[PDB]
C-alpha cells in the first residue's frame, strides 16, 4: 500500500458519457475563521505532485489582487498520505520563506530522489513578463527535502545560483510553469524564451487564415508578442539541469517545435502511465487546449491533440472558441492530467464561460467530448487559475486540484483544493 | 468525525510560564504529525512548533526558537506545549492541526485557545 | 448593547504621526455616520473629522483642515485617523460616536483614547 | 526582616484532603526556592515537597511521592500544598523555608502550622 | 438627606487591579473625612484606607499598608480606591463613610459594593 503516481494497471474507469453526477468533490483545504478580514489577496499558485510528495507557493498581496505589494511568499513541500480511510491529503512538513518578499517571481518545482528543487526567477524590476527590457536574467533554485532531520543545516535548505547559461539565440531564460519532470538523474523545468522580434524567421504565409476571413495575415507575427510594437517575442521551451555532473550549474533551454507555435504560456510537462505528457496554456490566437504526449523529450516534439470542446475564456477581443489569428494576449490557465492512455482520457478543472471567468467546473473528456462534469462551486464564484494533478491510492486513481475560488465569508480569492476520485462505476 | 479539543488558558504576567494542551480522538495518533498554529487579531497564520510521529524531528519558528519545545504523548492522545518566557507579542489564539503552517488543515477548527499576555 | 472600542496611541513628539483606531459592533456599519470627537481637560467637545456612510462627504474643522483625513473601511468595522503634523494644542482624549459635534451621542462612551503631544 | 506567615489547619479524617498555604514578603519571590518541612513531636526534620524558581523541578520524598504535589504561584507570593490521601503518620507541624531538608534555614520560623490526622 | 452611592468592580481574578468608586452629595466635600470600610460575611468592620480634608494625611491598615493608596477629588465629589495586588482574603463588601473605623457613621449605608476575589 502507498500513494504513488499513475503506474502499472489501475482499475477500470467510466468510459461512457452520463449526465448522472458520479464525481464527489471533497474539500481538504478547510481554513480557520478569518474574522477581522482585510484587503488580503492570494495569487501566483503552484501545485506539483510526484511519488507521494507535494509543494505549494503563494504571494499574499495586501490590497488589489493584481497591482499589489509583497509581504510573504510561503514556499513549502510535504508528504501525501491518507487521512485515515480512503481519503488522501497533503501533509506539509517543511516551510521556507525568503527574506525580501518582492524578489521571487515565477517559480518552478521538480521532484528528485529525496529532495524537491524549486527553480524561481530573480528580478529587481517586478514582474519579468512586464519589464523584461531591463531584467538581468539571474535564476535561483532552492532545494527543500521532503524529510527533514535534526541539526542538518545542509539537508533542509540549500540555495545555489545558476551561473552558466547555454542560451543559443535567446536573450533571456526564465522558469515559466508549475513543474516539470525527471528522467533518471536529469531535471527538466518548464520555461519561456525571450527572442528579438527583428531576429525572427517566420514566413507570413503559413498563418492559418484559410477559414479566417476576418483576420489579417500578419496576425500570426503580431500575436507572438505581448504587444504589436514590443521588443521581444515569447517562445516556450524547457530547462535541462543534469544534477549528476555537478561541475557547474548549467542551463539548457531547448525551444519547442513549430507545430501550432503560439505565444509563451505556462507549460506543464508530466509523466502519465510511463510516457511524459506535455501541456501548454493558450494565451494567443489559439483558444483551444494544447494537449498531447511527448515522443522526443528534448526538442519538445509533442503530438498536439485537436480538441474542439475544451477551451478557456477571455476578453471581448479573443473570447472562447475563437480558432482564428487575432492580435491578443489574454486567457486563463486551466490544465489537465492524463488518467488513461489506451483511450486517452484526461481530467481537469476547466472554466465554463464565454467572456467571463466564473463557474469553475471539473470536467472529464477523452479527446472531443465531455464524459461527466461536476461543479466545484456555485455559478457565480470567480476563478482565474487552476492546477490539476492526479495520482493513485493503492488501487485506484485520485485527483487533487487547486482551484482558486471566491469564498463567501472570506471576501478573498482562496485557492481551495478539492479531492475528486475517478469512479469505477457510472450510469 | 475528527474532534479537536483545545485547552490551556491566558491572562498571565509578562515572562511567565504557561502550558497549553490539545487532545484529539479518531485518527490514529501513534503515527501522524501535530503542530501549534497561532493567529493574532489583525494578522493571519503564524506557526510556532512542529513534531513528527516518532518524535524524531522538532521544528520551531525564528521568534519562538528558544521559547518553548513541543512534546508528544503517543501513549495517551494529547499535545502539550510548555510555553516559557513569553512576551506581549505572543498574545494570540493557538490552534492544533495536522500541518506545520501551510494553508492546509483537514478538520474544522473546533474551539481554539486564547492566550493573553498583558499587564 | 452598542460597544465602542477606542484604540490608537500616544506620547509622541511634537509634529509626529499617529494613527488612532476605533472598532465597533452591533449596529449595521454598512450605512451610518462616524466622527472623531476630542476634549481637553478644562474644555468641552471639539470635533475634528467627519465622514458619511458611502465615503462621499468628508468634513474637517478649521484647526485640523489639513492635519489628518478620516477614512472608512466598511468591509472591516473600524474607524482610522492618520493624525499628521500635530502640535501641543492637540493633547486631548479622542472619542468616536455617531454625531459630528452636537451635544448628541446615542451610546455610552466606553473607554476613549488619550493622545499626549509634549516634550 | 523576612516574615513567614504559615496557614492551614488540621483535625481531618484519615484519608482526607487538606490544602496548606504559606505566604511571604520581603525577598524577591520571582527567583528562589521553597520547600515544606514537617516535624512530629519526638522526631526531627522531615522534608516532603520541593520546587524550583521556574517550576521546572519538583522533588518529593519516598513516603509522600504520590500524596501531594507542590505548586508555585510566583504572581502572588504564596506556597500551596494540596495534601491528598494522608494517614495517621502525617500528624505533625508543617513549615515553609528556603532549604530542601538540610540543617539550614535563613529565617526564624515564625508560627508554623500543625496538622492533626486522627479519629 | 445624605446619599452615598457606592460603585466599583468585582468578580476579578486574584492579583489583578480593581478601582472602587463612591460619589456623594449634600454635605460640603471640600473639607471632610472619608474612609473605605469593608466587612466579610462572618466578620465585622475592617478599615483599609483613610483620606483627610486637604489630602495631607493618608492612613492605612497593617494588612493593606502597601496594597492600595486612597486619593481625593475635592473638585468633583467622589472617592476612588485603586486596589492593586489583592488576595483571597479581600473578598468582602466595601463601604464609604465619614469615620475611619470606629463604630460611628452618621448616614445609612446605601447600597455598598461587593468585591469577590476567587478562582
Ligand atoms: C521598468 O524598468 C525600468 C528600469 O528597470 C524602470 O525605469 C526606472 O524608473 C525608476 C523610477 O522608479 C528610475 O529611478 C529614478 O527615479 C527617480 C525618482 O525620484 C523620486 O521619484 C518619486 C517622485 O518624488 C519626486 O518627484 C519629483 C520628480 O522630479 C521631485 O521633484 C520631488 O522632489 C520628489 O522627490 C519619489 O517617490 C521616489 O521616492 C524618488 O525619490 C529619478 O529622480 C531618477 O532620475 C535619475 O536618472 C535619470 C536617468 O534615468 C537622469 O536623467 C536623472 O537626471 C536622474 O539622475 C530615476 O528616474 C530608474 O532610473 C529607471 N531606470 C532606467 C533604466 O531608466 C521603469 O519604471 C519600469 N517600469 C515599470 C512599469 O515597472
Ligand atoms: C515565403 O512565402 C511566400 C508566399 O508563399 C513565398 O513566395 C511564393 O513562392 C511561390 C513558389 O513556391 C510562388 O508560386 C509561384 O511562383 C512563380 C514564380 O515564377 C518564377 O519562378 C522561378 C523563380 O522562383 C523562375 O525560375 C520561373 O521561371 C518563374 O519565372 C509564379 O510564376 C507562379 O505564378 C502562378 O500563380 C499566380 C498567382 O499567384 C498566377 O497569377 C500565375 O498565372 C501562375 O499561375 C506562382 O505564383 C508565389 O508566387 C510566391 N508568392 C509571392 C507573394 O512571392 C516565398 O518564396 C517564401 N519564402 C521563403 C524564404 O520561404
Ligand atoms: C548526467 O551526467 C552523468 C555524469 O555524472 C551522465 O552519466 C554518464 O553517462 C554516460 C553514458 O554514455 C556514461 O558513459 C559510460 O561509459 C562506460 C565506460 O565504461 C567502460 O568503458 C569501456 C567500454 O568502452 C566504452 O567506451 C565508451 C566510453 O564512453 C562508450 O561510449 C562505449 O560504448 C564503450 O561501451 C570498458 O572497457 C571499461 O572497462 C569500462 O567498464 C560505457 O561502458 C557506457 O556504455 C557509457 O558510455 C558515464 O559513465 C556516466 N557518468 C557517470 C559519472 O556515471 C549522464 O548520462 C548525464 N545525463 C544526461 C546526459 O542526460
Ligand atoms: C448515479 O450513479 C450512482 C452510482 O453510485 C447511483 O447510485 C447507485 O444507485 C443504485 C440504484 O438505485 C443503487 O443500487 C441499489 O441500491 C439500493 C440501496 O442501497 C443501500 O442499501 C442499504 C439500505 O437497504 C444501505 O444501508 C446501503 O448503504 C445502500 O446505500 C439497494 O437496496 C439495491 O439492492 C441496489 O443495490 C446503488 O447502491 C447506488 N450506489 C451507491 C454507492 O449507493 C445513482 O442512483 C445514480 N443516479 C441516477 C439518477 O442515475
Ligand atoms: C457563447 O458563444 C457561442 C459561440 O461563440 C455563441 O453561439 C453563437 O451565437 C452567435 C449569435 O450571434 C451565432 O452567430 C450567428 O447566429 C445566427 C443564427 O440565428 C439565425 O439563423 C438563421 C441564419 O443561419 C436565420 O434564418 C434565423 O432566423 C436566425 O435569425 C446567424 O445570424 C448567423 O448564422 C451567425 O452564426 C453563432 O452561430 C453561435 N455559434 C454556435 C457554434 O452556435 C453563444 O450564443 C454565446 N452565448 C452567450 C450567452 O454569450
Amino acid at each position: 500500500e502507498g500513494v504513488s503516481n499513475l503506474v502499472g494497471l489501475p482499475n477500470n474507469i467510466c468510459l461512457q458519457k452520463t449526465s448522472n453526477q458520479i464525481l464527489k468533490p471533497k474539500l481538504i483545504s478547510y481554513t480557520l475563521p478569518v474574522v477581522g478580514q482585510s484587503g488580503t489577496c492570494i495569487t501566483d499558485p503552484l501545485l506539483a505532485m510526484d511519488e507521494g510528495y507535494f509543494a505549494y507557493s503563494h504571494l499574499e498581496k495586501i490590497g488589489s489582487c493584481s497591482r499589489g505589494v509583497s509581504k510573504q511568499r510561503i514556499i513549502g513541500v510535504g508528504e501525501v498520505l491518507d487521512r485515515g480511510d480512503e481519503v488522501p491529503s497533503l501533509f506539509m512538513t517543511n516551510v521556507w520563506t525568503p527574506s525580501n518578499p518582492n524578489t521571487v517571481y515565477h517559480c518552478s518545482a521538480v521532484y528528485n530522489n529525496e529532495f524537491y528543487y524549486v527553480l524561481c526567477a530573480v528580478s529587481v524590476v517586478g514582474d519579468p513578463i512586464l519589464n523584461s527590457t531591463y531584467w538581468s536574467g539571474s535564476l535561483m533554485m532552492t532545494r527543500l527535502a521532503v524529510k527533514p532531520k535534526n541539526n542538518g543545516e545542509s539537508y533542509n535548505q540549500h540555495q545555489f545560483a545558476l551561473r552558466n547559461i547555454e542560451k543559443g539565440k535567446y536573450d533571456k531564460v526564465m522558469p515559466y510553469g508549475p513543474s516539470g519532470i525527471k528522467q533518471g538523474d536529469t531535471l527538466y523545468f518548464p520555461a519561456v524564451g525571450f527572442l528579438v522580434r527583428t531576429e525572427f524567421t517566420y514566413n507570413d504565409s503559413n498563418c492559418p487564415i484559410a477559414e479566417c476571413q476576418y483576420s489579417k495575415p500578419e496576425n500570426c507575427r503580431l500575436s507572438m508578442g505581448i504587444r504589436p510594437n514590443s521588443h521581444y517575442i515569447l517562445r516556450s521551451g524547457l530547462l535541462k539541469y543534469n544534477l549528476s555532473d555537478e561541475e557547474n550549474s548549467k542551463i539548457v533551454f531547448i525551444e519547442i517545435s513549430d507545430q501550432r507555435l503560439s505565444i509563451g504560456s505556462p507549460s506543464k510537462i508530466y509523466d502519465s502511465l510511463g510516457q511524459p505528457v506535455f501541456y501548454q496554456a493558450s494565451f494567443s490566437w489559439d483558444t483551444m487546449i494544447k494537449f498531447g504526449d511527448v515522443q522526443t523529450v528534448n526538442p519538445l516534439v509533442v503530438n498536439w491533440r485537436d480538441n474542439t470542446v475544451i477551451s478557456r475564456p477571455g476578453q471581448s477581443q479573443c473570447p472562447r472558441f475563437n480558432k482564428c489569428p487575432e492580435v491578443c494576449w489574454e486567457g486563463v490557465y486551466n490544465d489537465a492530467f492524463l488518467i488513461d492512455r489506451i483511450n486517452w482520457i484526461s481530467a481537469g478543472v476547466f472554466l465554463d464561460s464565454n467572456q467571463t471567468a466564473e463557474n469553475p467546473v471539473f470536467t472529464v473528456f477523452k479527446d472531443n467530448e465531455v464524459l461527466y462534469r461536476a461543479q466545484l462551486a456555485s455559478e457565480d464564484t470567480n476563478a482565474q487559475k487552476t492546477i490539476t494533478n492526479c495520482f493513485l491510492l493503492k488501487n485506484k486513481i485520485w485527483c487533487i486540484s487547486l482551484v482558486e475560488i471566491y469564498d463567501t465569508g472570506d471576501n478573498v480569492i482562496r485557492p481551495k483544493l478539492f479531492a475528486v476520485k475517478i469512479p469505477e462505476q457510472c450510469t | 468525525e475528527v474532534q479537536l479539543v483545545e485547552s490551556g488558558g491566558g491572562l498571565v504576567q509578562p515572562g511567565g510560564s504557561l502550558r497549553l494542551s490539545c487532545a484529539a480522538s479518531g485518527f490514529t495518533f501513534s503515527s501522524y504529525a501535530m503542530s501549534w498554529v497561532r493567529q493574532a487579531p489583525g494578522k493571519g497564520l503564524e506557526w510556532v512548533s512542529y513534531i513528527s510521529s516518532s518524535s524524531s524531528y522538532t521544528n520551531y519558528a525564528d521568534s519562538v526558537k528558544g521559547r518553548f519545545t513541543i512534546s508528544r504523548d503517543n501513549s495517551k492522545n494529547t499535545l502539550y506545549l510548555q510555553m516559557n518566557s513569553l512576551r506581549a507579542e505572543d498574545t494570540a489564539s493557538y490552534y492544533c492541526a495536522r500541518g506545520l503552517a501551510g494553508v492546509w488543515g483537514i478538520d474544522v477548527w473546533g474551539q481554539g485557545t486564547l492566550v493573553t499576555v498583558s499587564s
